[PDB]
């Protein structure tokens, strides 16, 4: 749907307020959150990948937020 | 004085070049520009009036189906058709479903069928476009004169109202008394609408970009359109769903109302209700007061007192705003302001009104000016009757220069190669920084296209753990730099 | 007696297991059947009856544009629209033309233009599905009972006509005096229909795959369509040229009828004027003559003379069918056909008529045989009376040998796995023959899909050099046979 | 002024030893030709008229078969002759049927057959030739004169109409009151028509190769022919089934209007209704200035004031057009157009239109002129009354770069040799490099003969891959340019 | 026949678009891709035919797509 | 178009001829052949090109005869 993707990234932002610029911005955050709270075996699963696919101490935790913000 | 009440606001003190400095006027915020012997004035971006809208593509965000028909075929006999298929108007999908001797046919499988229902949309949303040579901004200019309530008024009726337009990019502004001043905008290069379109949806607007509005998963109709029948993409508001393989059932979705307000997150609010009222972007240009003229300088220092009227306080920017009458005899006169320490050894603050006098007796005067950081002391009057008012300015310089420094990075995200030329008054060292800086934009511009800030602090701290860990020279640098100001960008945002 | 004159001509000399035998009547093609103790019959698939007929799939090959409309719109102004385009009957394209101040326009740049023109098409072929039950195979029994003009008679009244259908897979089948056969086909196997298209076009018809039929680059409708007005994709039939970027012209193509034609080299030619007539394919059934006896087994030798009537011809496969009147007295008799050597040793030679008799008097009987290869002596009638024939037969054991091989081969290569059941009288060998060869067929076709004959002399010369080239054992003469295999395929074809 | 509406449009800078330069006019595209102290002209060879055509060969799409007649012979004794077999207009064919007893033979075997039919073409297609000297070229000049419906104006009535014929190769143009220009042209080199054919089917003619115009699978007959009644070549059109080897039946197929639709997707659709009129094609030739002069260079500078009539428009290429009427008095005069920078400190932007003059009082005047990239400051009038018009013109130096390198690939991609012909000033450079690539065009038409842009991209990607396998020195760097060059032309087709 | 061996490449082409020139470029792609998604198996055959025949892992494709495209 | 996919191969094959049975099977063949003809230069540069990437005395035939089957 057209909710799926948002108008952040055009570079048209200035100075004035955009449209839901409060709530808006942290909105991606807060709902990966409260999915993570809700389904936490599919968190610890995904840091159990990530940290035996990285194994650079650095790309474990890359891989492990990317794998928990792609996902709905 | 209008400037004063605004909370974004800025200060220019360079005029070189022929008495020109370039400077961008923004609608949320304010612009106040002074000389050495020139009078100060207040420039605010107040209005864009775009003129002349076609509308290039209107998506339907609520519709409703009628006439829902539906037919199946045969098992290995093709598809089954429909006397609405020919009509673009019914949307129809063909799909198959479990066919034997219990529902009709001979043959026991997968078998055609398809099901047409009326696509009538009954509320929709319609995009327009404005070309830059049908923009008007409308700058007010309000020269420091100090009315009785001239500070903070901004319903008008103090300074004149520009319409900047790319028809006639050159222009004067013919003040009351301060002479002329010069100002050729040309519209075109700042927020070019080329890329932008107008989306109106009951009745709230939006500043889309182009390419956004034109991939919108919606069932959209051309703007040429003046029958509003014929819609394309409309399997995205009408589904067909087939339970079991036994029947397709087509329903259309709820209304996209709400799922388009969350879609414009980083679309800016205008007003569209009689005239497309732009009320965000930017506008640099250059000003010329070589023609502007100081009012009042042929007055003398008047000897009569002042009354304070308003105690002096404080803006956002440092700077204060003191309202004083004029009581003694000999209204017109210049106003002998200044600004001292306690030793008085001489003047360490400047003053914003530049030549403050008193237009009327017995009517309130304000005086902007901008105090030294710490103790000081504003001297109104002559030396029989003098107001010795104290005020001490928190703060320090190191705190004044982060703030501007801050300042000009915040502005240089919002205008991004634009912001090089607020205060511009030229040489080839802000000429190379500008394009620089241009460079450097367009790269970022292609780089991070369309992500999200909180994708914008990932790859900057990618980025800066890569400067880190790479241990090359005159390499990782240009790396920590790029990650520190995506770091930036992205707490600076929206 | 009617399949002496066909080329193509089978012989089966084998009955089990209750006189059960499987044979495969071609349209082309037909079979001469003989036992020990039973008559010999010829059968002969002369005709396939396809009733009810549904549409699958009707395609325009001529059709024409009229209401040529077209609109342009100016650039970044969104793309045009008609009234026409919500009726599918008009097909529209829209392109970019040059737009400027000469057009009418205020921007110059690439503008959208919408062309729109009714597609109304002139002439259609039609696709229509038989379903493999209302089917109806028309097979000609002619039993070899020696009339005067039943060698070859292709006109019919000699024979007993047998109307095969689905419905009634048992079937029984009456001759004059040579009692009753049991002829059980099976015509939803061979040549099965639910993957075939019955397309007519202009009176000609074909048989098509229904792969190749769906998918065919041709405006097309549903056969569930009555109107005939909505076609599916009709820019294979409709052309939009853009000359020098100044307006768009749309154009319809010529009549397909060429091309289709030209598109059908390897579908098989059929009547469709009032019945749906399929003159090509196989039918395999089992044969059983219990019920089936010798006409005129109880007749005596006649101890008279016989005439030549017709001179002994040779056919193509070396049966010599010979025209002989009897003379004496006791019409009702059993010829004392025999066929030997120079020196008379004993009977050398085969008969194809089984049990040669004379119905009535001065009516000259046929007698088929197949004489040994080289020089032989026919007798035709008693001691006394005596007709001594020489013959010589062209040809070689080795050489017979040769061309009932490769009659085997392109049987096997026509027919696939249905060849290893022609003449099969049952057993554990010949049915792993014909699982094993199911299976190499299957393979062969996942492989062997839709290539041409050049493609496949091509892969099998592939082949047979990476065979060649295999060093390893039981991998390279598998490989070479199967090169083999591919080439026959590919020098054997249509 | 009428170039400015094209998309594909050129820009010649050069004159040089008398003021002759060679610019390619083509049918789609146009040419600007601009000088330094002469006045600028627009080139567009609007027309080709080819008279005298020449019947070469008449091609068959749609024919039909009557007094089908067919006659069987008995095996062994040669093939069946009949009457028609010496009428050229019946097709006949001979095959082998089965022939026996039931047939009317006496012997059984293969015997010959054969089937007669009258070949009776209903509709056919039309193949002419022109003589190169039979062409007539015609090219309209439209000068930039300021005329308010000459921007872009295709109707005509503002520029000369130029019949460049063969016969007469050097020709003048009068304009209005920019003097004459001479063009020598003679077609004779380029777009050679003795391998070329107009090819005429059903109202719709194409331009296609002669070669491949003779190579045509269709009956044909030669353009002497009046008759029409013999036609060479019947088979292609008519097909001899045999089915089951027992009577050969000959049907004609249907109209090859369609394939030979699909067999032009690389020809070039004309026009031809009353006269041959080629729409497509090149015409590379000389043009000399020097007898031009520039119209009102005697002209002084208007005092007045100037009214923006139309507001600036940018083209594809980067060139704006303003129309501007000019408002004092003195109506024969100059205008002062110019394009300064921001700083207004000289001249960047170079003018279109040069000399830019009013013609008559309340007339508006366009005036075409290249803003450099970025913001451009026009000014059209008097210091006292000045329309000083800012525009942005989007782009780089480098994106300039690249458009014009990749405008000049596709004009050779295009023009092969002829490509380097335009705006060639003289010299040995562009002569050797001239020579130089017409060898190498040569070497790739030899090559590169008939190939699809697929195969063009196959061969391209083959040839890279073994230009960077090779690992000699200069044999890899050239076959990699060919390689990309290859690359290049199969993208750009069509 | 007539409509095989089509009018491309003859070097008649010029700044114009030529007869059937947005559906008549791609085509034979477009045909090919066709009949290689409705007959699949002689695809997977050429594969492994040009796999073993290759031997330079350059050839191997180049057969292969040579095999997939030259069937009509 | 559709004259470009025939129907050959298609299995349904049987004794009696198909439509197109005499000139059709030999259409293709004739057809390259006289393009060769009048294409000669195409030919040698893909003899040299595919004699140049076999290199092994065998493939170089086989990559030649089929890019000049492959160019309709
Ligand atoms: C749909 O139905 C209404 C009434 O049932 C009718 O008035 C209307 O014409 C119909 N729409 C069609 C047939 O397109
Ligand atoms: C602002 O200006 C208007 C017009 O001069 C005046 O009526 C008003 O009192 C001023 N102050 C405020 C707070 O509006
Ligand atoms: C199309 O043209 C015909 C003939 O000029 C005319 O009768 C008809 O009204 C037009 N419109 C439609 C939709 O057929
Ligand atoms: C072309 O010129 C003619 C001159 O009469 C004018 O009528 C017409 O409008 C012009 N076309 C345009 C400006 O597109
Ligand atoms: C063809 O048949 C028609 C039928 O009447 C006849 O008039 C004509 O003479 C015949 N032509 C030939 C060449 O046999
Ligand atoms: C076929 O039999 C019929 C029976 O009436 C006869 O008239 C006809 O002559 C026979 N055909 C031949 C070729 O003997």
């Amino acid at each position: 749907s057209v909710a799926l993707v948002p108008h952040v990234g055009m570079g048209l932002e200035t100075r004035t307020e955009t449209w839901m610029s409060s709530e808006g911005a942290w909105k991606h955050v807060q709902r990966i959150e409260t999915w993570i709270l809700r389904h936490p075996g599919f968190t610890m699963m995904a840091a159990i990948l990530a940290y035996t696919i990285g194994t650079t101490h650095f790309q474990r935790a890359l891989i492990f937020i990317l794998l928990t913000a792609v996902t709905p | 004085m209008r400037c004063i009440g605004m909370s974004n606001r800025d200060f220019v003190e360079g005029v070189s070049g022929g008495s020109w400095v370039d400077i961008v006027l923004e609608h949320g915020s304010c612009v106040t520009t002074m000389a050495k012997n020139k009078p100060t004035l207040d420039f605010e971006l107040i209005k864009t009036e775009a003129k002349q809208p076609a509308t290039l593509r209107k998506y339907c965000i609520e519709a409703k189906l009628t006439n829902t028909t539906t037919e199946s075929r045969c098992p290995t006999q093709g598809e089954p058709s429909l006397n609405e298929e020919q009509d673009k108007r019914f949307v129809c999908k063909h799909s198959m479903v479990d066919r034997g001797w219990g529902n009709g046919c001979g043959l026991f499988g997968k078998g055609g069928i398809v099901t047409c229902a009326m696509f009538r949309c009954k509320k929709n949303m319609e995009g327009k476009v404005v070309q830059p040579e049908n923009l008007e901004y409308t700058i007010v200019i309000t020269p420091h004169s100090g009315e009785e309530h001239a500070v903070g008024n901004d319903t008008g009726k103090h300074g004149k109202e520009i319409k900047i337009t790319p028809q006639s990019s050159i222009t004067e502004a013919e003040l009351t008394g301060y002479g002329t001043v010069t100002m050729e905008c040309s519209p075109r290069t700042g927020l070019d609408f080329n890329e932008m379109v107008l989306l109106q949806m009951e009745n709230k607007a939006w500043l889309v970009h182009r390419q956004w509005f034109l991939d919108l998963p919606l069932p959209w109709l051309p703007g040429a359109d003046t029958q509003g029948s014929n819609w394309i993409q409309k399997e995205t508001l009408v589904t067909f769903k087939n339970p079991h393989a036994k029947k397709q059932d087509v329903v259309v979705l709820g209304s996209q109302e709400g799922a388009m307000h969350t879609a414009l997150t980083g679309a800016t609010e205008i007003q569209m209700s009689s005239g497309n009222l732009l009320f965000t972007g930017h506008l640099k240009c250059r000003l010329r007061m070589d023609k502007l003229q100081l009012k009042g300088m042929s007055y003398s220092m008047c000897t009569g007192k002042f009354k304070v009227v308003k105690e002096i306080a404080e803006t956002q920017h440092g700077t204060i705003v003191i309202r004083v009458q004029y009581e003694g005899d000999g209204s017109p006169c210049k106003i002998p302001f200044e600004i001292m320490d306690l030793e008085k050894r001489h003047v360490l603050g400047r003053l914003i009104t530049v030549n403050p006098i008193v237009t009327e007796k017995d009517s309130p005067v304000n005086i902007e000016a901008e105090p030294p950081f710490g103790d000081s002391y504003i001297i109104i009057g002559v030396e029989p009757g003098q107001l010795k008012l104290n005020w001490f300015k928190k703060g320090s310089s190191i705190g004044q220069m982060f703030e501007t420094t801050m300042r000009g990075a915040k502005r240089m995200a919002i205008l991004g190669d634009t912001a090089w030329d607020f205060g511009s008054l030229g040489g080839v060292f802000t000429s190379i920084g500008k394009a620089l800086h241009q460079v450097f934009g367009a790269i970022y511009g292609a780089a991070f296209s369309g992500v999200s800030w909180t994708m914008k602090i990932l790859i900057g701290v990618i980025i800066t753990w890569i400067g880190m860990n790479s241990r090359s020279t005159s390499l990782s640098v240009t790396l920590v730099l790029v990650g520190i100001v995506t770091l930036y960008l992205g707490v600076m945002v929206q």
